[PDB]
């Protein structure tokens, strides 16, 4: 045994499977050859509750008018592909009524239903990892530290791509100012390999067509401002690099489709409109 | 502090429809402004203030 | 941090139970045991995981900055009476990476200062002990200009006086962060540019914001000065307490460069090992 | 101190109550709160008022008086072998901001004293340690005039003898005042001037009276001189405890000019700003 | 938990509304215009309990004689005006029985009732801010810190004007030692706008007319010397200024009614004849 | 779609001024139109959006055959409808 006694008032100062149907909204995803779906940390998201609301006024939550499915541009899927990123909310920022909600507020808050379908016939090789990464900030391209600015930072629906090797912006006068995430980096510093640490899920061509992620609001604060912070970050790396009979030159589409789930709007104004790139 | 991470919001003030007075009366008037905290309001991490300081 | 479970013997096995074969598409880790797959004995486990627990992690004092200061005369221009240190863990790498294991955190703090001095020449006498100033400016407070302007009567500013050859002065802190959690991460701007101003208005830094701003510390000898010079220096140790921890992330791979997340050399981490070479 | 009060949730409201307008000529202020004006969410507070009490308001130790003394010798005369120091909060700036928050306080009182010492030459050999005699002179007693007089015995003056490097030396003192409360400030005189007395007689300064007369500290050093001197410097750190206070009034917002309210600088202490400038 | 043990004898060694009738004695005041009435920190004036008394003589307690309203010099609010102050008891110094108890005696303790009139018609402007100040220490106008003398500390019921700005007298031979009382630094250094911590009401020309105060008694000793010892001190400033129809030149009374309350008297002797200016 | 709505027209005067405005909500309010074509007003005309239209004191006919205005054209005491204001 041993004995602890406090002699101080703040206690800061004491001793430390396969088929599936999702319906959001008006709109509905068929899948057959689903390899299950990922709940991020086991967390479905949900509505602020009373006993963390920090803003007073009012939220508004539009519900289905913006809690649906709405697909982005899609990208193709290469031999010399390295992989895309997007940012959520900021690859939906022109998408419906969750934008403008969106753009209209001070205060933003919305969990994620991301799904990734990327179909291949039974004589096609790859494979992809989806990663959610809360947070996923992304090295910039110049000695100058955090240097990346607001228009690049946030591409909207397009996203961005990795890249294979780092390459130094040297042009002073104009200034890139754009990321530059390696791939084998992860875009962050960090092996691409240990990304697996964040919610993920592989589409082997071999098993599965699809992906889907129930991102929850992951964030310090219980809502935060959308245009400002972006919650969540989709990366897409190819793990095995696409091939398909030796025949060369392939390539098959890759789409993504994302539905906001429990949107909240806090601090209606007049619409923000961000500068352009 | 000018933070803005923690940036708190823009305050203004509009005419809805304008101040109309009739004759006979001053067409300039005056409109004072108050603050104070509510009953949520709090603060922490006690420091020392910039508003007053010494010499030598 | 609690006991770990037995191992139960196993037989062989002949069936359709086939917890080997998975598919890891799913994102799910297969939590197989060595049971499953071979033969085991009983064995009583009595390893813990006390060590492994995220308070045992961080419960060590980690040195986060060097200031250094200097007691020789106001004439002396060379000499830097008072010196301020913005409040960051960010200056040292092991900390911060043992810290960026994760997106975010909430802890108190516990500050440990260590103070060296030492003579700088030989031929000017000698000096008394000295005590030292560590002045807490929250974000917002005057900032000294001179070693002995007014902002040093911290009438609000929490102060620490430490006297040299005491032991290392110490205080501990509440978690103060303003949002719910300390964010390690911040991935967005502390503006918005908006359509129509000049590029030079409303351009923020990436990753910068007001939640990792907790002010500085201004350290002074109080000392007057003595005929000849003496240099201190202040080590900051900073012990994470009552850790709570979200969001792992793989830890850095490359060395840091900056206060974000960007890399400019070292981008090969990894060697040169054969495939078939054990 | 204790916590807040909770936020309730308020729809939308169309009725005859109108918690929005008031009038501010009766003085009172509205006690409004957010759901009154917007609809407003159900908030657990959980934020609590415990650092705005007036005890941590007050309860840091603030440097009032820097009070320098000299070991060299007799003989010299610009070396000040012992130094009185009228006690006062008046000689710093930022805890007497903070007290005058308040026309009235009541408290104990914490004295701290960091001495600091150090030589001023070189060629003259080394000392031994030093232990400094602080004496608590209340008013009416007699005052020292040599570093060595009779008056140091202090057979009923309280003293602190300090060894050179201990830890700052440290006395506590109840509320001592001889009305109820300490008078921040006093509006009025002295003396009250008698008609047909000459204009040199009756005469007080104003706001000045025996309710801050709390005597003074002499400070020496009981050593003997070496054949060098040393100069000393005791730093007094004076912390509230147990603080009452009554009648807020607005803070000093211009520089303090003397022991009273008067001002003769800096007398434009706000800045330009546009009117509709955000 | 934690656990303390004090190990000192002495504690210090611990560880830390608009109708209304006021009749005193003989006088009545009927207002129609009225913004209500404030009590100074919600504390009434009272007598001496024996519980806090200091003196052990009998007092004497004029009631009725002293204890009613008398009114002051009116002052004139125009444009240009700054505004006044008045101290109290000084104010009253001059005030029947009541002044005659307060030089008769060593010792006064009053209250006061307080009532500022200032009637304009319905098309006029401005807002005149009426605070009590406990302690209200004036700044002086010399390099000469505390040097105000007595005769200009106590104006009498006449009271003093405040200044737009601050002139410093630089007469050696014979100096001034009056008070230079700026406005907006509220004669004591302090930016007027937070005066509103203090006691006061708002006379706004098209709301009210009037104002009233209940002054307690409040010092840090339970009785003092009235002589020596000004308790409260009103200041009236103009927040917002005159105005009215651009006719110009406008110039409306102000009238200052005062009652003492619950006067307690102490140390009878020989009746004191202060200086005069 | 399918909506109620609460109209709130404001109006604001001083006590020196007369007049009286009537607000009313018609279900179905078709308006005449300006040709000797019935039911010839074009989509564009009749959604004038949230500037909406003015009455008219009196009946025009648009005789424009090459480029007609196929606008409304309601009379302010027939209530552009043919009824009586
Ligand atoms: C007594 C005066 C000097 C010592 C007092 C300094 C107090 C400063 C404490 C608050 C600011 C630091 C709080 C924690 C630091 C970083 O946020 C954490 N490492 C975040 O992970
Ligand atoms: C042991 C000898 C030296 C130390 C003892 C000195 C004792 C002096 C304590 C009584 C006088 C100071 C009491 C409080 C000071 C001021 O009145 C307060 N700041 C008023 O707000």
């Amino acid at each position: 045994n041993y004995t602890t006694i406090n002699y101080y008032r703040d206690s800061a100062s004491n001793a430390a499977d396969r088929v599936m149907q999702l319906t959001l909204g008006n709109s509905t995803i068929t899948t057959q050859e689903a390899a299950n779906s990922v709940v991020a940390y086991g967390r479905w998201p949900e509505y602020i509750k009373d006993s963390e609301a920090n803003p007073v006024d009012q939220p508004t939550e539009p519900a289905v008018a913006a809690c649906r499915f709405y697909t982005l541009d899609t990208v193709t899927w290469r031999k010399e592909s390295r992989g895309w990123w997007w940012k959520l909310p900021d690859a939906l920022k022109d998408m419906g009524l969750f934008g403008q909600n969106m753009f209209y507020h001070y205060l933003g808050r919305a969990g994620y239903t991301v799904h990734v379908q990327c179909n291949a016939s039974k004589f096609h090789q790859g494979a992809l990892g989806v990663f959610a990464v809360p947070e996923m900030c992304l090295a910039g391209d110049s000695t100058t530290h955090m240097f990346t600015k607001y228009e690049n930072a946030n591409p909207g629906e397009k996203g961005g791509e990795f890249k294979g090797s780092f390459t130094l912006d040297t042009n002073a006068t104009n200034p890139a100012r754009n990321f530059c995430p390696v791939d084998y980096l992860f875009g962050s510093g960090v092996l691409a390999g240990n990304a697996f640490v964040y919610p993920h899920q592989i589409i082997n061509l071999r098993t599965n067509n699809c992906a889907t992620l129930v991102l929850p609001y992951v964030n310090s604060l219980s809502i935060d401002s959308m245009t400002k912070h972006n919650n969540w970050g989709i990366a897409i790396l190819p793990l095995a690099p696409l091939d398909f009979a030796t025949e060369s030159s392939t390539e098959i589409p890759i789409t993504l489709t994302i539905a906001p789930m429990c949107c909240e709007f806090n601090g209606l104004r007049n619409i923000t409109v961000p500068r352009t790139q | 502090i000018n933070d803005s991470f923690t940036e708190g919001g823009y305050i203004s003030m509009f005419y809805q429809t304008r101040v109309v007075v009739p004759l006979s009366t001053p067409r300039k008037m005056d409109i004072l402004g108050f603050v104070s905290a509510c009953n949520d309001f709090s603060v922490r991490l006690l420091r020392d203030t910039t508003h007053i300081s010494q010499e030598a | 941090a609690n006991n770990l479970p037995d191992t139960q013997s196993s037989g062989p096995a002949h069936s359709k139970e086939t917890p080997a074969l998975t598919a890891v598409e799913t994102g799910a880790t297969n939590p197989l045991v060595p049971s499953d797959t071979v033969q085991t004995r009983h064995v009583i486990q009595k390893r813990t995981r006390s060590e492994s627990t995220v308070e045992s992690f961080f419960a060590r004092g980690a040195c986060v900055a060097i200031i250094e200061v200097d007691n020789d005369a106001p004439t002396k221009r060379a000499s830097k009476l008072f010196s301020i240190w913005k409040i960051t863990y960010k200056d040292t790498v092991q900390l911060r990476r043992k810290l960026e294991f994760f997106t975010y955190s909430r802890f108190d703090m516990e500050l440990t200062f260590v103070v060296t001095s030492n003579y700088t020449d030989a031929n000017n006498g000698h000096a008394l002990n000295q005590v030292y100033q560590i002045m807490y400016i929250p974000p917002g407070a005057p900032i000294p200009g001179k070693w002995n302007d007014y902002t040093w009567q911290t009438s609000s500013n929490p102060s620490l006086f430490y006297t040299y050859g005491a032991p290392p002065a110490r205080i501990s802190v509440p978690y103060v962060g303003i949002a719910n959690a300390y964010s390690h991460f911040y991935d967005g701007f502390a503006k918005v540019p908006l359509a129509g101003q000049a590029s030079t208005e409303g351009d923020s830094l990436y990753g910068a914001a007001s939640l990792n701003d907790f002010g500085s510390l201004a350290v002074r000898v109080v000392n007057d000065h003595n005929p000849t010079k003496l240099t201190s220096k202040i080590r900051v140790y900073m012990k994470p307490k009552h850790v709570r921890v979200w969001c792992p992330r793989p830890p850095r791979a490359v060395p840091y460069y900056g206060p974000g997340v960007d890399y400019k050399d070292g981008l090969a981490p990894l060697p040169e090992k054969g495939l078939t070479t054990y």
